[PDB]
């Protein structure tokens, strides 16, 4: 009935489990090879991980809607609740929660207590200002959200791996005014 | 263990107070100790073998090998030969070589940066008579150059150009700095009128207290 | 004083440290500059000989003092990936190492744990030196507590 | 109820997938299915457009064969074409919230049919997401080339009857 | 600035304790993720390598290098966690025959990468140094049409990366032998070299 209850029900039907450590190892090998072949130019690899994540999310939204049927989020706080409570809870095993709204309710921050995308990772020293590690979700959080026509833009502020206190991503939407005629 | 006992043989032969002449067992010993490590991994041990090999080939007094293994110790230039302390002995093993048969082409072609061939006219009454390329008139070009070793006394003498036109220079007998990029001053082309056809140049000829060597081409590209 | 090293498969070191007792504020008189890299590369031969055999001169990851040479007890350890953890033992007199196998085997076990923590970084590839000060801080605290 | 010809169209163009399977015959398929798929794409917008001067919940019948979903669910076409009913066939259509529509031409003749149709077409949407969108060779908005999707849906239809 | 390639430092034992900065538990907590997310990352991998490569062969070697960089990590982690940290442990066998590292793969690696143990593991009767590792259903790549085999190299890129860094250099290729009810079955065959075999030819 409530999304924070039935996300666990989808977590025990038709989600075939796989070990998260394998997911970290293949993502780490991707970003290691991307670091190596771009001649240590670390601003380009955030763009290339964004270009991978856009093509992740624009095909991921049609699996997420297939596995759980939802109506359209009538306000963007319901978008924040589905991204907090079922989107990252079905696919990954993480429950982030929302804080730090703008006063006109255009912007929201997704504070994320622990990341299961980077367990073992320690960054090199020259990359310590110009590489956000887990960039890939931002492309996902464009892509899927661009396919429900929430024309938003997604960017980091801080992360634990860069020495800051916490990982949070601030997303704000620009316009919508578009949808299926039915 | 054969590497260690050949090192023991060579250091026991090093510490004698006698004198010993040349003999080709020393020759085959030097080639098997250099070839014994895969030189031509760990680098400190390769330094600590050929730093003894240069002393033994000095004590034998065969200067061809102290020249050769100095120009093999040039491979380990940019680290693990400290800030002009071991490079001091790397000089005093190469100065009697450069006053003798060691006439090889100064250890690397990575010296010349991208020089600029502008000319600076001073009259607005004359500008580009005609009917990338340069359209050179009445002025003078410029070059800049570097070396990277921790040693001092890299000495360029008589820098001039290739099999191109009557572009000449005057004199260059001064120094160049150790780590930095010292811009060499005005070379002063005294150019001659020729035909319109374009053809680029690779580089120009620089001696390092020797005869003028080959090209030492520009870095990262031909940089035409 | 003891010289400690971790050596790659293509005969290159990824870690090297020398630690001494504080009574001898300078340690290893004249052996440190010349002898100690060479005898370690000499012992790499016989550690490479004993890595493939079955019944030693059980469990093949630890092994005892591998040689005794100018009164120096040279002790090895072989990781799963092929890394070799050779660490020698010096003193003015002869040194007993086998009595410390209750303690030094455990020392090799958690420095193997530290090396696995180093290797799990996807940025750190093999044949790279371990250029981390945190690793130094842990291995010298383990050198202090497993003396 | 009984489904006999499957059609998957683009969200904004001519169709990607068509099978006249389980009709043991030869009917024409060349280049008129693109025209009829484009006219379905037009008249969904036309049928939504007119407003008479004036729920939407489905039910689980355990259709298929562990199903794909164990609860009643919701619908993304409140004011849009849902079936077509003629003498020889009834065409069941179901669109998805991204704009993508799925067409099942059913040769069975003449309420509950809408329920089992929406359940079946949501299940083939699930197999489309699980077996086409995961494929790296499949580019976006191209005809379906997967051989595996074929015997994933042939077995579903022959499990229905 | 501790270990360069230039020198060795000398610092006394039993000195002061230095600062505490970063630490983590090595033993696994039990973490699970959906199959769809790793399948999406896997097809994005194959899509980018399809984009930036010309022909099939170097595409296969690049995918095998991708698998190699997991396998050379994964060896020490699985052997250290099968030996058992700060808790008192010891050290496994550190096995050195050919016929028990493949047993280690088929037992522990496939049950670590996946929920299920690997299916069958047989030799080759027609020739030595050829070993068959086979499953019935590949859960990495069940979402691609079956006539392409090159997208199956990533997992055997793990296996070469598991083997070459363990002291047995080899080479792997993969084929699909459609036997029985399983349409995709995915044999991986392991080609060793002669220089390891005569080594265990030397050991009786």
């Amino acid at each position: 009935r409530s999304l924070k209850a039935m996300g666990e029900e989808i977590w025990k039907n038709k989600t075939e489990k796989i070990n998260t450590e394998l997911f970290t190892l293949t993502y780490g090998s991707i970003v290691a090879q991307l670091c190596q072949d771009y001649e240590r130019d670390f601003n380009k690899v955030n763009d290339h991980l964004y270009s991978m994540g856009y093509n992740i999310g624009c095909r991921l939204i049609e699996d997420f809607l297939a596995r759980t049927a939802l109506p359209r989020c009538e306000n963007l706080v319901k978008t924040s609740e589905v991204l907090s409570k079922c989107a990252f809870k079905i696919f990954l095993n993480i429950t982030p929660n929302i804080t730090n709204w703008s006063h006109n309710k255009d912007t929201f921050s997704l504070i994320l207590d622990e990341n299961p995308l980077a367990d073992f990772v320690e960054l090199p020293m020259d990359a310590m200002k110009s590489l956000w590690y887990s960039n890939i979700l931002c492309g996902v959080l464009k892509g899927s959200l661009e396919m429900v026509q929430l024309d938003c833009d997604v960017w980091f502020v801080s992360d634990i791996l860069r020495g800051d206190s916490q990982t949070e991503i601030k997303v704000k939407l620009n316009r919508i005014l578009k949808d299926e005629i039915p | 263990k054969q590497l260690f006992v050949l090192r023991l043989l060579m250091v026991a032969l090093l510490a004698t107070p006698n004198k010993i002449a040349w003999h080709p067992d020393y020759r085959t010993l030097i080639d098997t100790i250099i070839e014994l490590l895969n030189i031509n991994t760990w680098l400190i041990l390769q330094k600590k073998i050929l730093q003894l090999c240069i002393k033994v080939s000095r004590k034998i007094n065969d200067f061809e090998y102290v020249a050769k293994f100095s120009s093999i110790l040039i491979t380990k230039y940019t680290h693990l030969l400290n800030q002009s302390e071991q490079d001091a002995l790397f000089k005093e093993y190469i100065q009697p070589s450069i006053t003798n048969e060691s006439i090889t082409s100064y250890w690397d072609p990575f010296i010349l940066r991208e020089v600029v061939i502008n000319r600076i006219l001073d009259s607005d009454p004359t500008s580009n008579e005609i009917p990338a390329e340069f359209t050179c008139r009445v002025q003078n070009p410029f070059k800049f150059d570097f070396t990277i070793n921790d040693i001092q006394l890299d000495e360029e003498i008589s820098e001039f150009c290739e099999i191109d036109r009557k572009a000449v220079s005057y004199s260059g007998p001064y120094n160049v700095k150790a780590e930095s990029i010292r811009s060499i001053t005005l070379p002063l082309i005294i150019k001659k009128p020729t035909y319109k056809k374009i053809y680029e140049i690779s580089c120009l000829k620089i001696s390092i207290l020797k005869l003028p060597l080959q090209k030492f081409d520009i870095i990262n590209d031909s940089r035409r | 004083p003891q010289y400690f090293a971790i050596i790659g498969k293509k005969d290159n070191p990824v870690y090297e440290i020398e630690f001494t007792n504080a009574e001898n504020p300078q340690g290893f008189p004249q052996d440190l500059k010349e002898l100690n890299p060479f005898i370690l590369h000499a012992s790499l031969d016989i550690v490479e000989d004993l890595q493939w055999q079955i019944n030693p001169t059980t469990d093949n990851c630890y092994l005892g003092k591998v040689d005794h040479f100018y009164g120096l007890a040279i002790t090895a350890y072989i990781s799963y990936s092929g890394m070799k953890f050779v660490m020698i033992h010096g003193n003015s007199a002869n040194s007993s190492v086998v009595i410390d196998d209750n303690n030094m085997r455990s020392f090799y076990q958690e420095v193997h744990e530290l090396y696995v923590k180093t290797l799990m970084n996807p940025f750190y590839k093999i044949t790279d030196p371990i250029r981390s000060p945190a690793f130094d801080s842990r291995v010298r605290t383990l050198a202090r507590k497993h003396l | 109820m009984a489904i006999e010809t499957i059609l998957v169209i683009n969200k904004s163009g001519g169709l990607i997938y068509q099978r006249n399977f389980t009709n043991d015959e030869q009917k024409l398929n060349s280049n008129e299915y693109l025209i009829l798929a484009s006219t379905l794409h037009g008249v969904f917008a036309i049928a939504s457009q007119l407003t008479p001067k004036a729920n939407t919940i489905p039910y689980i019948p355990y259709v298929g064969m562990d199903d794909f979903f164990k609860e009643p669910f919701t619908n993304w076409n409140k004011s849009g074409l849902r079936q077509l009913c003629t003498d020889q066939f009834t065409m069941f259509i179901y669109q998805t919230l991204t704009g993508l529509k799925f067409v099942a031409i059913s040769s069975s003749v003449m309420n509950l049919a809408i329920q089992i149709a929406d359940n079946f077409l949501r299940k083939v949407y699930c197999l489309y997401s699980d077996y086409v969108m995961k494929d790296p060779s499949y580019s976006m908005e191209m005809p379906i080339r997967s051989n595996l999707f074929d015997e994933k849906v042939k077995k579903m239809v022959e499990n229905l009857q | 600035t501790v270990g360069p390639k230039q020198a060795i430092t000398s610092e006394a034992s039993t000195t002061y304790i230095p600062s505490r900065i970063y630490s983590e538990s090595l033993l696994f907590k039990r973490q699970e993720a959906s199959l769809s997310a790793m399948a999406f990352l896997f097809q994005e991998m194959i899509s980018q390598l399809h984009r930036t490569c010309k022909t099939a062969g170097d595409f296969e070697t690049k995918l095998s290098d991708y698998g190699h960089n997991i396998g050379i990590r994964l060896l020490e982690l699985l052997n250290f966690r099968a030996s058992s940290s700060n808790y008192i442990t010891k050290m496994r066998r550190r096995d050195l025959k050919i016929l028990d590292i493949l047993q280690f793969i088929h037992g522990t690696l496939w049950s670590y990468l996946f929920n299920h143990v690997s299916d069958d593991l047989v030799k080759s009767s027609e020739r030595d140094n050829e070993y068959m590792i086979v499953d019935n259903f590949p859960t990495l790549t069940q979402f691609i049409p079956g006539e392409n085999v090159s997208c199956e190299y990533f997992v055997c890129g793990i296996i070469k990366g598991f083997l070459f860094n363990a002291g047995f250099p080899c080479g792997v290729t993969a084929h699909r032998m459609p036997q029985g009810g399983h349409s995709q079955r995915t044999v991986y065959l392991i080609q060793f070299d002669r220089q390891v075999l005569d080594r265990e030819g030397l050991r009786f």
